[PDB]
This record gives C-alpha cells, sequence and structure tokens, in this order.
RNA sequence: GGAUAGUGGCCUACCAUGGUUUCAACGGGUAACGGGGAAUAAGGGUUCGAUUCCGGAGAGGGAGCCUGAGAAACGGCUACCACAUCCAAGGAAGGCAGCAGGCGCGCAAAUUACCCAAUCCUAAUUCAGGGAGGUAGUGACAAUAAAUAACGAUACAGGGCCCAUUCGGGUCUUGUAAUUGGAAUGAGUACAAUGUAAAUACCUUAACGAGGAACAAUUGGAGGGCAAGUCUGGUGCCAGCAGCCGCGGUAAUUCCAGCUCCAAUAGCGUAUAUUAAAGUUGUUGCAGUUAAAAAGCUCGUAGUUGAACUUUGGGCCCGGUUGGCCG
RNA sequence: GGACUUUUACUUUGAAAAAAUUAGAGUGUUCAAAGCAGGCGUAUUGCUCGAAUAUAUUAGCAUGGAAUAAUAGAAUAGGACG
C-alpha cells in the first residue's frame, strides 16, 4: 500500500479550529471539600428525578 | 550493608474499577465521615480484609485448641479494646462478620464531632490537623487516630490553642492590635 | 523535654570520663582546630614520598639550582 | 482414564509431558527462544531511540480513509531501520530527517495497531522533549 | 613411589580394562553466580532473585610467584597479550568490579562535600588510623501519615409541619446564593533554645504569615466494554481518533476546541515485562465423531500399571481429656 | 558382654537447627509505615515486665505405628529346630 503519499496538511484541522480561550471560573475546592460538594450535591439535597437520575444533563 | 529498613503498605484497591454501586456506596462513607479519598475507604477494608482472613483461618482450627484460643482470643480483646467488637460478640464470628462502618465510626475524626465538640465532621477534620483537641496533655493531629475507647472521656481541646484557653491566637491578636491603636492612642 | 544526664563524682573525674566535644559544648575544654581532614591526608601521602628527615633532602635540591 | 497416566509413580512422564506441550504456548516458546533478544527491533527493551531518516505518509487500510504520517527511524544501539507513527494531529510538523527521536511500543504485543499498515510502534519525543509538551504548549523544541 | 599440610590418578612407573548412559549419559544453550528470599493472595501453582545477610568467584586479560600463620594477593611483585601516561628520545611509570568524579554505552541510575560523635575493626595499642561506617547534598525507586479550608448571619426559593374559610410565611433547618461577618492554622519566613562531632532538617516556639490577583491540583477520560453530554462552535473519508468493536464523505454521542460532567488524586498517563483473570498447559483440572487433535494395522523393549487369600474374634486390667449433674 | 539379625516405601512424634524477611503476641512511635522498646515511684541517689510464639517440607538422623504396596523364604529338600 502507497507509502510517500502527501503530508501537505499535517496539522490542518487544528490550526483551523477557531480560537476561544478559557473562562474564568469559580475555584474548585480540593481534596476532601470537593468529595463533600460531590455528596451534598449526589444525595444529601438531590436535584431531579425525571425518569431516573441525570449527571451531565443538556437541554432536557 | 545495613539493616533493610522494612515496610509494608496499608490499602488495597478495588478489581473493578467502575462499578456504579460501590462508588456511590463509596462516597457515602467520605460523606459521613469526613474523608478525603476513597483510598482512606480501601486502606480500612484492607484492615478488615487481613482481619476477616485471620480469623477465617482461625476458625478452622479446632476449638480449644492453643493457636485458635491464643492468637483468637488476643484479636478479639484489640478489637474490643479500640471499641470495633461488641462486648456480647466478643466470640470472633462477630469479628467474621463485623464490616467496614464499625471501624469508621472509631476514628478521632468521629468521636471528636460524636460527642459535641465539632458540630459537621468537616470542622471535625479541621480541628484535628489545626493541634487543637488533645488526648492527655498530648496534641494528636491525625483524624484517622482510632480513639481506644479507654482515652474517649478525655478528648477535650488542648493546654494550648484557643477553645482550651491560654491565648485567642494571631488572627484575634491582630483585631485587638487595630483598636487600641485607632481608638486608643 | 526528655534528655540524659550525667553527674560526676569529682569535676576532674567528669572532664577524663567525659567526651572531648562535651566539654567544648560546656567551656571546660578548647576545641584546636586542625587542617581539613583530607587536607592532613593529602600531607601525610606528601610525607611518604621521602625516606628520612627529609631536611637532608634540601640540600641536594640547593645543588639542583646550579646545574 | 483418557491419557494422563494416574499412577503414583508417573511423575517424570508427567513434567516431561507437560514440558514438551508448553511449547504449543506462545509466550513461554518466545521467551525461551529469546525472541526478545534476538529478533525484534528493540532489543527487547521497553523504549528505544532512534534517527529520523525519511517522512512517510501512510496510506491506511480499509473501511478507512486515511494518511497517516509515519518516520523512517534507524535505532542507535542497532542500525535496525524501523518506521513509527506520529500521533495527535501535526506533531509531523514537529520532527525533521536526521532529529533524534525517542519511540516506544505501540501496547499490542508487537503487532501493528490501527489502520496503519506495518507500524509497530509511535514517537514519544523528539530531540530529547516529548511531542506531548510540543504539541500542547509547555515546552519549545531546542535550537538544533 | 613421588609430591602435599594431609586423603586421592594429585603425579609418575608398572599392570589391568575398566567408568557413565532412555531412571537421558555426553554434548549444546542460558540476555545462569547459588542460597536466605521477592511478585501474584481459593487451593494447586506461575514468575523472579545483579542487588543491604550467608556462601562462592574476580580485580583489564592469562600465567607465575616472593612474603607470610594465612594470598596463587593484584590499592604485592615478575612475564606475556591488550590498553595506556610522562620525556630532554636516553629512559621511567600505570591497573576505580574501593569513595567520589569524567568519558563511553545506552531506555536506564546521585556530591570530585563533612566526621570518626555512634557502630565496630586494626596496630606496639584507652590516645593513632579507618571514603569500613556514620553525616549532609542529589533524589515522585519504592513505603507512611495526609493541607488546599472550617463556622455563623442575611436576601429571597423551598421542603417540613399545625391550621387552610384562602392571604401564607415561621421555627425545626434542607440547601442554592454575584453584598456580608468575625474566627483557626501551618505552607512559608524566623529571635531562641533543642538537635549535631560541627552543621542542616524534624519536634518545641517569640516576632511574622489567606480572602479569589490566592498560599489558585493534577492527570486521564465522557459511543460500547467503562463511571460521565447525543450541549455549542470547527473540519468534511481531510485533518485526527481508535488497546479491541469501531468513529470522520456538512445537523460527527469517538477528531479539533469551549462549556459541563465522570474516575483516581500529590499524583495520574504511556511503553515493556511478568502475575491473576487462564480449567487457553489442566497433579488438583482441559480437549481430540463433525470445531485444533487417535499413529493405516498388529507385534514389542524401556516406562507406567497390575485379581483374591496368611491373627481375625472374644475376655479382663490400668491410667489419662474433654463434657455432663451436683460444689 | 558374647552370639545373630530378609530388604523397603508410607505415616507419627522429636531432635539438629542464623538472623533479617513472612505469620504473629506484647508495647499507644501523637496516627501510621516502623521500632524493640518501655512501664512505675520516694522523679535526692530505684523500682520493674520485656526483648515471645509459628512456618522452617525434599534429604539425612531419632521414635512410635504394622492398614495399604513392594521384597525375601522349603520342592532334585543343599530345609527348620536340638
Ligand atoms: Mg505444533
Ligand atoms: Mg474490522
Ligand atoms: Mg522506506
Ligand atoms: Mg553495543
Ligand atoms: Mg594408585
Ligand atoms: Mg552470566
Ligand atoms: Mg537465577
Ligand atoms: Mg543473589
Ligand atoms: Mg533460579
Ligand atoms: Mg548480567
Ligand atoms: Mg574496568
Ligand atoms: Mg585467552
Ligand atoms: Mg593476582
Ligand atoms: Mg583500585
Ligand atoms: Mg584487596
Ligand atoms: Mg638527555
Ligand atoms: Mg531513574
Ligand atoms: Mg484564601
Ligand atoms: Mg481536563
Ligand atoms: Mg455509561
Ligand atoms: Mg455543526
Ligand atoms: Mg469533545
Ligand atoms: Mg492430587
Ligand atoms: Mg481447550
Ligand atoms: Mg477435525
Ligand atoms: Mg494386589
Amino acid at each position: 500500500a502507497k507509502v510517500h503519499g502527501s503530508l501537505a496538511r499535517a496539522g490542518k484541522v487544528k490550526s483551523q479550529t477557531p480560537k476561544v480561550e478559557k473562562t474564568e471560573k469559580p475555584k474548585k475546592p480540593k481534596g476532601r471539600a470537593y468529595k463533600r460538594l460531590l455528596y451534598t450535591r449526589r444525595f444529601v439535597n438531590v436535584t431531579l428525578v425525571n425518569g431516573k437520575r441525570r449527571m451531565n444533563p443538556g437541554p432536557s | 550493608p545495613r539493616a533493610p529498613r522494612t515496610y509494608s503498605k496499608t490499602y488495597s484497591t478495588p478489581k473493578r474499577p467502575y462499578e456504579s454501586s460501590r462508588l456511590d456506596a463509596e462516597l457515602k462513607l467520605a460523606g459521613e465521615f469526613g474523608l478525603k479519598n476513597k483510598k482512606e475507604i480501601y486502606r480500612i477494608s484492607f484492615q478488615l480484609s487481613k482481619i476477616r482472613r485471620a480469623a477465617r483461618d482461625l476458625l478452622t482450627r479446632d476449638e480449644k485448641d492453643p493457636k485458635r484460643l491464643f492468637e483468637g482470643n488476643a484479636l478479639i480483646r484489640r478489637l474490643v479494646r479500640v471499641g470495633v467488637l461488641s462486648e456480647d460478640k466478643k466470640k470472633l464470628d462477630y469479628v467474621l462478620a463485623l464490616k467496614v462502618e464499625d471501624f469508621l465510626e472509631r476514628r478521632l475524626q468521629t468521636q471528636v464531632y460524636k460527642l459535641g465538640l465539632a458540630k459537621s465532621v468537616h470542622h471535625a477534620r479541621v480541628l484535628i490537623t489545626q493541634r487543637h483537641i488533645a488526648v492527655g496533655k498530648q496534641i494528636v493531629n491525625i483524624p484517622s487516630f482510632m480513639v481506644r475507647l479507654d482515652s474517649e472521656k478525655h478528648i477535650d481541646f488542648a493546654p494550648t490553642s484557643p477553645f482550651g484557653g491560654a491565648r485567642p491566637g494571631r488572627v484575634a491578636r491582630r483585631n485587638a492590635a487595630r483598636k487600641a491603636e485607632a481608638s486608643g492612642e | 523535654s526528655v534528655g540524659f544526664g550525667l553527674v560526676y563524682n569529682s569535676v576532674a573525674e567528669a572532664k577524663k570520663f567525659e567526651p572531648t566535644y562535651r566539654l567544648v559544648r560546656y567551656g571546660l575544654a578548647e576545641k584546636v582546630e586542625k587542617a581539613s581532614r583530607q587536607q592532613r591526608k593529602q600531607k601525610k601521602n606528601r610525607d611518604k614520598k621521602i625516606f628520612g628527615t627529609g631536611k637532608r633532602l634540601a640540600k641536594k635540591v640547593a645543588r639542583r639550582n646550579a646545574d | 482414564g483418557k491419557g494422563k497416566p494416574r499412577g503414583l509413580n508417573s511423575a517424570r512422564k508427567l513434567r516431561v509431558h507437560r514440558r514438551n506441550n508448553r511449547w504449543a504456548e506462545n509466550n513461554y516458546k518466545k521467551r525461551l527462544l529469546g525472541t526478545a533478544f534476538k529478533s525484534s527491533p528493540f532489543g527487547g527493551s521497553s523504549h528505544a531511540k532512534g534517527i529520523v531518516l525519511e517522512k512517510l505518509g501512510i496510506e491506511s487500510k480499509q473501511p478507512n480513509s486515511a494518511i497517516r504520517k509515519c518516520v523512517r527511524v534507524q535505532l542507535i544501539k542497532n542500525g535496525k531501520k524501523v518506521t513509527a507513527f506520529v500521533p495527535n494531529d501535526g506533531c509531523l510538523n514537529f520532527v525533521d530527517e536526521n532529529d533524534e527521536v525517542l519511540l516506544a511500543g505501540f501496547g499490542r504485543k508487537g503487532k501493528a495497531k490501527g489502520d496503519i499498515p506495518g507500524v509497530r510502534f509511535k514517537v514519544v519525543k523528539v530531540s530529547g522533549v516529548s511531542l506531548l509538551a510540543l504539541w500542547k504548549e509547555k515546552k519549545e523544541k531546542p535550537r538544533s
């Protein structure tokens, strides 16, 4: 099978994807505190039971 | 040419890495007892894993076997002495049963919380590592200290720090230095 | 604070049974400081290349300074 | 009893016979024939560091269609020539001919990876840096 | 008999024809020092051990030997081979698989520092010597403990719950909050004393030291296996992904990003090896009519295996160790 | 002490046995990995528990067992006893 095909496009898509900088955000707690943030979010106060439960929902 | 400085590790890691039931179950232990890691659960279930093993091994020997008696009673008295094993169930088919939370309920993390003194197990952490809350006059800053059930009466604040008197501490003693300067001379 | 301590049945008893760094710490002995430990080693090795006193060797090199 | 001799004194036959059939195990054979040390581009080593000869676009296998952008490398402890893939969009612009790359395996136990035919390796570092760092931004290719 | 410290084909002389082997001799390979041991946890096993202790071997390669109680010594000598330094060209010197340190090799590994204070060793010897050894430096080899925050108040929203003819908020807090509030602490910095041979750190502890601009956690992943989006933007079988199955040819749940989310977290990814999963090496324990696999057939040596039968039954004594009912 | 004794396999118990490792007891190194310490008064003149135990097999040795499985014995009697 062909071994000498074109190299010209190396890096194509990554070069031409429109830049988006990160957006400055709340600092997340580290270690134990983050686990607490997960506990209260997952169980204590819950959120939504719609049909069962979701974690990374979009528009629903 | 030396003696090898020896060691061993304290934790085992779960076989199946992604199990929704076990990840649900684990986080709930960190939520209740104030853990920072899944490793702190891994550590304990590894301790339990071998205790069950030793108890499994002894239980197969004949009753009133010399070894079964010496090591079986010793394991028991140690689990009583910390307070994991109940005084009635002292004959070790319970040590064969047991479970993880019985060990977790015995942590100085939790016992500083259990009778007052903390109110939110997370506040129990911050106090422990911060050199408040001794046992004797001896300060202990490790949340995992495992209250030994006869040192339980003795968990108060320390002869140092606030809450145990003999100083406010620098944050407060900085604010006392803005009152006698701005409003004073 | 948990230490360890000695008390000697005389003062001149202490000075002879005590380490010579301890008396230094206290002020009951001077620290006579010498050449670096690897400096002395080199001085020994330089001293090995000579046989005899070594002032007798100086004169035969005072003849070298002519020839 | 179908086969295996059950007698109490048949140990010798039992180990001899098992010693024999271990050679049908692919791994036991490979490890005892020393195929690691004998064949194979690496010496049996974890990685190996060669030098880039040419740059190849490799035509991918079906039912894919693509150009896989590898490098021909001559292993420095060997002289054995090896073709190796350059992962992660771009990164062919990160190498150059005569540049000094460090190659690792593909994690198939020999065995070419994807639609990429013949390629048993991948680049890890170039000019002593690591393509990863270069690909993100964390480091810059050295001067020469 | 000679030689040895001494036994012995150790060697010599004379004599004989012996010695080993399918129960695998002999030979070959070993990316082979052996052992105590290490990794893997149903058991049985499989794999590994250069390497902190024991034993053996070596000092660039071979051989030889002086000294000596002890060496076939190498930080002893002599020779040859290979390296290799100085020079006034006549000659002379060298042996780091000691501690560092340099080259080289490579995927792969640290200071040309301090000390005999401890541990012990040697000498003529309490003293001296000791890169043995200890001290510090370099040091995400591995192993241990585990900070990155904690608590009130308030503005609504609740969810409770008594009542509901109907405003509803009121006390028991569930918590999402774009103003708030005073608390705490070592991470650092540092008097001091401790520490130490002298230092350094740790443990102690004056003076300092947290509000989002930190003193700001990472690393991978988010179609399946496999825990977490069918969001938005880009590309358009290209660029890339993808361990395996598979994604990309214009609304991509796999690429390139943004947001959000998952797992593990001072660590996490990749490569290589090995172990479990593997009853895919099967003694425990595999399979062979048609999926891999019964030799065309019988004989047959080694090997493995090999029917049944020979004091069985009865009587008494002795004294032990649990456990019962009482103590 | 004299005079003689068919050979074994298996199994039991025990001795001979390095330490570190491993299994494991005791001890609150503040927890822990560790370590082998330490714990008590009259803390002005000492008192005191420790520093276990287990594995350690194949071979050799020592002891008990006599099932299972081998082996040998008396037929040209060149038998056994005395
Ligand atoms: Mg074959
Ligand atoms: Mg396919
Ligand atoms: Mg080519
Ligand atoms: Mg080479
Ligand atoms: Mg002879
Ligand atoms: Mg070798
Ligand atoms: Mg080996
Ligand atoms: Mg070894
Ligand atoms: Mg071996
Ligand atoms: Mg080697
Ligand atoms: Mg050399
Ligand atoms: Mg030769
Ligand atoms: Mg020599
Ligand atoms: Mg040398
Ligand atoms: Mg020597
Ligand atoms: Mg001349
Ligand atoms: Mg390294
Ligand atoms: Mg802050
Ligand atoms: Mg990320
Ligand atoms: Mg899923
Ligand atoms: Mg679009
Ligand atoms: Mg994406
Ligand atoms: Mg069996
Ligand atoms: Mg099969
Ligand atoms: Mg067939
Ligand atoms: Mg029979």
